[PDB]
């Protein structure tokens, strides 16, 4: 969408002075205007692809949230997910969530590995709570004698 | 329920927090929670029947909610 010509063209047709003063200062070439013109579409292409999938500045809109509000919707949809349902059985209940949707529509690989890391950390904790009670019933002192 | 001397006790949704509720033109209701709407209408006397339900942008937490009397 944009050649050298078309690029000169809208700033030969102005006359723009800053396009010109590359032919005007001596320590500037003429053609010199092309090389410029490559080097600041490939800097902003460049920048538009890391701005787009990784920011490097701060406080934008990156990925990492979407994890935190899909591992949420996910305890939002069914409370207590059960450790023996899977991730294509839990993908048809959130297909109505569109919060589902943002995290699916950037990685279909990334939900599953969600839904393996939130499935995982509910599974620790079910194994805690009976460790604690096996813990809490043995401890009873039960001494039997005779 | 309000009458003359007659306070009582009673559907609806009762497992979410209630935004907002008005009455819409004659003999209707809205009722307006977090995650879903409620459009309620009156049928017989203890009864109430929702004509339709909504949900938010498609499903997320509602902010807040305000009405006129037809609005």
């Amino acid at each position: 969408f944009i050649t050298w010509q078309q690029l000169l063209n809208h700033y030969v047709f102005d006359k723009s002075k800053r396009y010109m003063a590359n032919r005007h200062f001596k320590v500037l070439t003429h053609e010199d205007v092309l090389n410029e013109y490559l080097k600041i579409v490939n800097t902003i292409e460049n920048d538009l692809q890391n701005k787009l999938n990784e920011l490097r500045l701060r406080n934008y809109t990156r990925d990492r949230i979407a994890r935190d509000n899909f591992k949420s919707l996910l305890r939002e949809v069914p409370i207590k997910i059960k450790a023996n349902t899977r991730w294509s059985d839990i993908y048809p209940h959130i297909k109505s969530d569109p919060r589902f949707l943002h995290m699916l529509g950037r990685n279909g690989s990334s939900c599953l590995d969600l839904f393996l890391d939130f499935v995982d950390e509910q599974r620790m904790y079910i194994f805690a709570q009976r460790s604690i009670a096996q813990q809490t019933l043995i401890d009873q002192n039960f001494e039997w004698n005779d | 329920q309000i009458d003359n001397e007659s306070m009582e006790e009673l559907f609806k949704l009762s497992q979410d927090t209630t935004i907002h509720t008005c009455l819409m033109g004659s003999h209707s209701i809205i009722q307006v929670c977090t995650a879903e709407l409620r459009h309620i209408v009156p049928t017989g006397k203890s009864r109430y029947s929702n004509k339709l339900t909504w949900v938010p942008p498609a499903g997320i937490r509602i902010v807040c909610a305000t009405s006129s009397k037809t609005q």
